């Protein structure tokens, strides 16, 4: 499979090619249109790593954080999300609620990383 | 101003004689001058310009030279139809000239 | 117990607007400029997977449109400009071996290489961009703007040109060979890169574009609207013979210090009108086709007549187009004439040089002549037919050859991709909590 | 071919007036200048006037200056040459001429100034006198 | 028993200079290429923080300055240029009801649309636009130094307010404490992504429309002492100003040119009368009353305070100018700066001009066009740029007349909230901690 | 607190805002100047994040090393540094000093990768 | 040493000397010029990152891997590759090899990633 | 046993192409907008290192061919044109006081800033910018039936101050500090510097002015000796002094041609009129001549019969030595110097003309006018290269001829960037090694 090959596959499935997605996301008339589009990709692929880095993710295809998920997102079972469904539904269905879940990522980092520090200076 | 002098002032030729004109300017017009035929009653046909170049349609016979001041014209063979007036123009510089006239009569 | 985890790389995408970077393989669109184009364009097939597409609301024609006037605008600007030449007009007619009346024989007086010397020359202008000011004519340019020359070095051939998304975007090429221009297409395909999109510059014909994969198809925004204009792909190609055998002679006036105007000597030969040949057969075949399809819009048993334009200017009124440099504007009622119920067709062609491309004013171009005969093929591959409403429709339904913008032309080829916005971040829940 | 025709001569009392009127045909007036030259019975020939292909720059000779008035019509393709208080020498058999190229080309103010150019083209002449 | 430990995202900052981006809600002062401003702005206070913040070191007036520069000289671009108009004018003094006389009516041979054909058009002009060369010809204005170029009619010159943000990684200080004096520690601070609404106004020797004091008169300047550095004054309350020409202007369009049009002035419908402003007496004696009272503070009790007109130079400095409607006065303000200090209406004079050289730059001249009907500018001052004069204390008496000669001083005085400054993220601290191998 | 909302608040407080400050990083003239103004945010955070991937804190907003604090740099006491004392003072008061503490990092992350390399290939 | 100051030297010595060079590699004429290159620089930076982040090595100039050494690379062994070798030839020697290995280093790490997962779901 | 490893910054490279910035300490390469270089330009070398150079495929002498192109054009673009001065002009001899009739004194009627009427006046003009166009006599500009151009702005300097190339982050310019190194071929000493050394963008051709410096003798250069059409070039190891001028002391005339455009004619001349010359001193250039056919006969062998012959023919451009200094552009005949042959205080006056219109870049369609300059022009300089070309020479190998070459202007930024090439820095790398993850 190529790039995006594995868009109408259900999710779990398409989560062995994560990697092709990533490797690919980076006269005058068609020069400055070409420099602002470069620039504009290289901000867009900074700004999904700096989200990872803050996540603690950073490096990470498949990150696994000790946030617990909140049930009201979607009412469904966990088989049913990963092998009757896809990543494109997926989006659509929690498109309103990844705002709360970003920022809850993001407190979690900061008091993982308190926690260690602490853990650290203590011993 | 420029004027010019036409010899001689009439000539008696038979029919198939060699015939020469010549005509001087007063100052030197380089080469700007044209050569005229006036018949009798008729309105004039331009034979040579350039001094030197044949007009086109004209017969053969009619040859143009000269240079400077001093410019002839030359008739091989008087044809039947070649008694006419003659005239020489000069158009170098401005206002022009013309010859005093020289009339060809079958001798 | 469930949580979150972060997924990077997820195969999702959502709509976006973009600007897309040139591709292609002494041409009016900049071919230096643009990158050149991967020998083996990628298309990964997608499966289970249907996405909406909507060719009236795609930013991509927009962008081309822009890309396209811009381009024209600085292909003219390195070469000379025709401010001066805009001075009285001495004309005449040309009746020297003619059949048609339009052509004049225009003389004036102009600058030189000096400042302190004139000159007076002639030149052959048609009618159409000469107006009489009172034996005294003007150019049509001079009371609005003073038109560019065009550069005689560069080509107006439309090269093809690839449109490709920059990283972290992907064009989506809608397969689905019935695509009706909007809704869910069932098969669509990534795509680094679209396929060659000719610029050809037409109206009320599209030239040299794209065919159909199974049968003619009309596309509209909406049928029941009379506004919006019914755009048609003809599933086989319908020939067009174009031509211009007056053998015209260009002469180059030095006009300024550097800078030359090319006008038209004298046409040696007889002189005859412009004109376009189209088989009738194949064109009957095409209109029937054409009628079948959009009887199925309109149902059965009702009279479908096609009708010349209504009127207005001579860019919307006739089929206009760019043939061998030569910029022609033939009148195609022989073709749009007939009515359907239940040999070659020769169209009068006319030629003007002082144009306004894209419907704008105050940028007029001149094209220079082309010396020789000019001849030229090309392949009749689409319409954009305007409806008229009646009172009840009346049983009866009127086509005329619709002279819409250059939107509308250039929508016919990018109506199968459409670009998306990837967003590797994904959020989803999975058993597994993270080690402190 | 190229055929110039005159008219309007005639008598004519001294220190009166008179128009010359000279019709061209077979070419395109109003891109050949125009001049006009009598000769006098017993001399050669003298220049008297020209004008060029727009009507402007009228040009006459020491001998007729004010007295006589060139001007043409492109319109009608004709020329005329307006006399005023003529004398008994004004009477010859006046000749309307044509230069030998057209006024095309380089110039300074005035279409053809700058070019040689000698009288092709000429008119049969009318006789016009001046006598009581 | 300490080691370094690395911290990211330190609330740290410091001065340094960088590009600011405009922001905003066919307008020469700010066109569509800024950015939409912020609906709501993060006005994000400071508790106990101080910085030393600095109105006359401050890189944002160069920068705004040269951005302003920028937007003026692209805006001619795209219209008609008046290069073929330098010619002999044939002028005779215009008498048609008139007081004043400084207007001339000229009339000339204007090339028409044809280059080939002439054109004979007639104009009104200042006298100021127009130069003797005999009595009777006349040439316009600058036609030795450049060729102007005609105002697009398309675009206004309307001030509309202007957002400066500055780019990513970098903040804006906004110093919030009142009874600020352009330098020195700000005790109230407050971090904005966007500063706000500036009007770019263009002004000499007073102040239009700009941004009012917070509780009373405000005087600033580098130091007294010194004598070359102007003095800007910012009042707690506005002082209402009317303008207006009583004369309305007929344009007339005269094709120069295939595409080119000049807008010419017609003749004046009904009688002829000068410009002129008017301002309360009452609102400026009291205001002068404060400036008086602030200047008090800083040159001490018993002093005798006098204001005079500007001492001379070019009708630039010397006259305060507006920029509304269209129309470039210049007027002349000596009736405002005529009375001195121990221990119903003012009307001013005025002049307008077309040709004018806004920035005081050699070779890039403007011509204004005519704008029909007649104009009121309504608008009120907000501040003043006087000039003080003196010797080594001779007597008693400070003498301040007004001043200009640096169009930065206008923004200079609502650029004075705010500093850019760098974030430094980075940062190093000793703490307990040590990594395990 | 919003962004930079901790600066005048003590070292122990302002630590809890580095996820907002790290994530608030990020005609023709005008295109050019814009362009320049945002490569040059971009190059200042890519600087700023290869210095601590060179160092041993690539990903981590709060990372501490092993190498020691010389009394040299400041002597002060710990209470009266966290809890007492502002970053921006801090900055003011080591700020010739942070030249050799980069280097010293620079040394201690190279030698810890080269101890890693040999651990792990003794294995 | 400085910037590519162990060029000649063997790998071995080279080795140690990796992060001068990490540290190195980040009027209208000579504007453009200078923009122009800028954004080269900081997109082949990102992507050598980018490169480096899906292989799993992310913020570490040295790594380990679980990708065999396949002989047909190269029929050479550690003890004249480390010591009688220079990093150029190596590189010569393995022109067109890289790719394969790429795209192993990436199954891998993906391979792991999900593995990893896996593991921290069943504890 | 044995994993592959990655490695991140290692020291590696491969050839390619950039664009390398500029960087220095008005002007029409503006200078201003380099960067300001460091005062302390690192340079590390390269132990137990050697790269093949290519001075002939250097991308570094297109690019700067190209910037230097475009930054003259740019700094054309705000000066006046002079498109109304092609006017009809009266021309006479200037014979006062002068031994050679190549000045003329040409009167006209140009524009004012009153378009509504025109002004007469005169300037002089070398024989050189003037065409009869058929005892004054009318001329015509060269330029006119050609292009017409603008005129340098007086403002603007032609001193050809240095300027240093420098490539960026994740490239590196190898400088190869082996001496002897020919035009192509391994360099066994080389050098990583972040930019390159002064370049002087001196014009000028058959000789190079101002440039660089042979380490130990002189150096001769081509792709190969056996191709006639290939040219030669040839670096000193000791300089040899040139000194040209012009004794006229030219005066400046203001003409207000327009509104806000002014023409800098050239007024009447003061004192005695004399021809502009050069002169090089003789000895040096005979001993700088032994040289160069002593590397010349090793090249192409002993016993050679060496000879040198001035320029064949063609354009004024390629048949004489152009310069830029001061203002003025010479055509010096160097006839004098290639005159000689060999088997086995004095000084020589170079005669030199100077022209106004030039069309230096060898385009057609775009020149320019350099304006007169007040004062007598004193250029000192030194000569260290040469451009010679080999003729055919026929089946006698027992001679050869050399005459001076040109037609390319890149040749002469070629012997400045010879040291010099750009790379690719690859910081990533696999190696096998012991070491494995660990889960
Ligand atoms: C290149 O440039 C040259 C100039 O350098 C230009 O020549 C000019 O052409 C224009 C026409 O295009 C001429 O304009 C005419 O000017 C006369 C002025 O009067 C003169 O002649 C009278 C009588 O001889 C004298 O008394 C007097 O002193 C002057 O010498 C006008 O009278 C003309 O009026 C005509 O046009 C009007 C338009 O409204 C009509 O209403 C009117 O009836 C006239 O038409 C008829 O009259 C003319 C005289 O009978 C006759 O010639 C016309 O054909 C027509 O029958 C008109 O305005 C101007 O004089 C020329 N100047 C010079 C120096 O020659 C060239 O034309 C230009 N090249 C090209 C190709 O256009
Ligand atoms: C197909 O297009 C027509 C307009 O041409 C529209 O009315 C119809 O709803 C479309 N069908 C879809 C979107 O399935
Ligand atoms: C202004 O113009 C109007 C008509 O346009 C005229 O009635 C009025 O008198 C003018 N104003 C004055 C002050 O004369
Ligand atoms: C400011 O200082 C006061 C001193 O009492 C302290 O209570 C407060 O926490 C400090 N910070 C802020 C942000 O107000
Ligand atoms: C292994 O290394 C030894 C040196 O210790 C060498 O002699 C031998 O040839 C090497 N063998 C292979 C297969 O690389």
């Amino acid at each position: 499979l190529g790039f995006l090959g594995a868009a109408g596959s259900t999710m779990g499935a398409a989560s062995m090619t994560l990697t092709v997605q990533a490797r690919n996301l980076l006269l005058t008339v068609w020069g400055i249109k070409q420099l602002q589009a470069r620039v504009l990709a290289v901000e867009r692929y900074l700004r999904d790593q700096q989200l990872l880095g803050i996540w603690g993710c950073s490096g990470k295809l498949i990150c696994c954080t000790n946030v617990p998920w909140n049930s009201s997102w979607s009412n469904r079972n966990l088989s049913e999300i990963w092998d009757n469904m896809t990543w494109l539904q997926w989006d659509k269905e929690i498109s309103n609620y990844t705002q709360i879940i970003y920022g809850l990522l993001e407190e979690s980092q900061n008091q993982q990383e308190k926690n260690e520090q602490d853990l650290l200076a203590l011993d | 101003d420029i004027q010019m002098t036409q010899s001689p002032s009439s000539l008696s030729a038979s029919v198939g004689d060699k015939v020469t004109i010549t005509c001087q300017a007063s100052q030197s017009i380089n080469t700007w001058l044209a050569w005229f035929q006036r018949k009798p009653g008729k309105a004039p046909k331009s034979l040579i310009y350039k001094a030197s170049s044949l007009e086109s349609g004209v017969p053969s016979r009619f040859s143009g030279s000269g240079s400077g001041t001093d410019f002839t014209l030359t008739i091989n063979s008087l044809q039947p139809e070649d008694f006419a007036t003659y005239f020489c123009q000069q158009y170098y510089s401005a206002p022009y000239s013309f010859g005093q006239g020289t009339k060809l009569e079958i001798n | 117990n469930l949580w979150v985890t972060v997924y990077y790389g997820v195969p999702v995408w959502k709509d976006a607007e973009t600007t897309l970077f040139c591709a292609s393989d002494h041409n009016v669109w900049a071919t230096h400029a643009c990158v050149p184009t991967d020998p083996n364009p990628q298309e990964i097939h997608l499966e289970n997977v249907t996405e909406e597409f909507n060719m009236w609301k795609n930013n991509m024609v927009e962008q081309m449109h822009t890309d396209i006037i811009s381009l024209w605008d600085q292909s003219l600007k390195p070469c000379v400009k025709l401010t001066p030449l805009c001075v009285t007009l001495q004309c005449t007619n040309v009746t020297n071996n003619i059949t048609d009346g339009e052509l004049k024989n225009c003389s004036f007086n102009m600058t030189t290489e000096l400042r302190d010397k004139k000159q007076k020359v002639y030149s052959l202008f048609y009618r159409l961009d000469v107006v009489q000011i009172n034996k005294e004519y003007r150019l049509i340019n001079c009371n609005t703007s003073a038109c560019t020359q065009a550069c005689p070095k560069v080509s107006f051939e439309p090269i093809p040109i690839h449109y490709c998304a920059p990283a972290g975007f992907a064009i989506l090429k809608c397969k689905d060979k019935k695509f009706n221009g909007t809704g869910p297409c069932p098969s669509v395909s990534t795509v680094q890169c679209t396929h060659g999109i000719k610029p050809v510059v037409s109206t009320q014909l599209l030239l040299n574009g794209s065919l159909a994969e199974e049968e003619v198809m009309i596309r509209s925004e909406n049928i029941t609207n009379n506004a919006k204009n019914i755009l048609v792909q003809f599933n086989t190609p319908v020939q067009i013979n174009c031509t211009r055998p007056n053998n015209n002679t260009r002469k180059s006036i030095r006009i300024g210090p550097g800078q030359a105007f090319y006008a038209t000597g004298d046409i040696i030969g007889d002189i005859r009108q412009a004109h376009c040949n189209v088989s009738k057969a194949t064109w009957n075949e095409t209109l029937g086709k054409v009628v079948k399809q959009l009887r199925k819009h309109f149902g059965n048993n009702t009279i479908i007549r096609f009708a010349n334009s209504s009127g207005g200017d001579l860019e919307v009124t006739t089929h206009s187009f760019n043939c061998g440099g030569e910029f022609f504007y033939c009148n195609t009622s022989g073709l749009f004439n007939s009515t359907w119920i239940s040999d070659s067709i020769t169209l009068p062609c006319r030629i003007k040089q002082i144009i306004n491309m894209w419907q704008r004013i105050g940028q007029c171009m001149y094209a220079p002549p082309i010396q020789g005969v000019i001849r030229c093929v090309s392949n009749i591959t689409g319409l954009i037919l305007t409806r008229d409403g009646g009172s009840t429709n009346s049983t009866t339904e009127t086509f005329r050859p619709g002279g819409g913008d250059m939107r509308d032309n250039w929508r016919s080829e990018l109506y199968k991709y459409k670009v998306v916005k990837i967003e590797p971040l994904g959020v989803a829940p999975t058993r597994c909590k993270r080690r402190v | 071919e190229v055929q110039l025709v005159e008219s309007g001569g005639g008598l004519a009392k001294p220190g009166g007036s008179l128009r010359l009127s000279c019709a061209a045909s077979g070419f395109t007036f109003s891109d050949f200048w125009m001049n006009w030259v009598r000769q006098t019975p017993g001399k050669g020939l003298e220049w008297i006037s020209g004008i060029n292909s727009g009507g402007g720059y009228t040009f006459y000779a020491d001998s007729v200056k004010g007295r006589f008035t060139i001007s043409r019509d492109n319109s009608k393709n004709t020329l005329s040459l307006q006399m005023n208080s003529l004398r008994a020498e004004d009477t010859a058999v006046y000749f309307c001429a044509r230069v030998d190229g057209d006024d095309y080309g380089y110039f300074d103010t005035v279409p053809g100034d700058s070019k040689k150019y000698y009288f092709k083209h000429w008119g049969p002449g009318v006789l016009v006198t001046v006598s009581s």
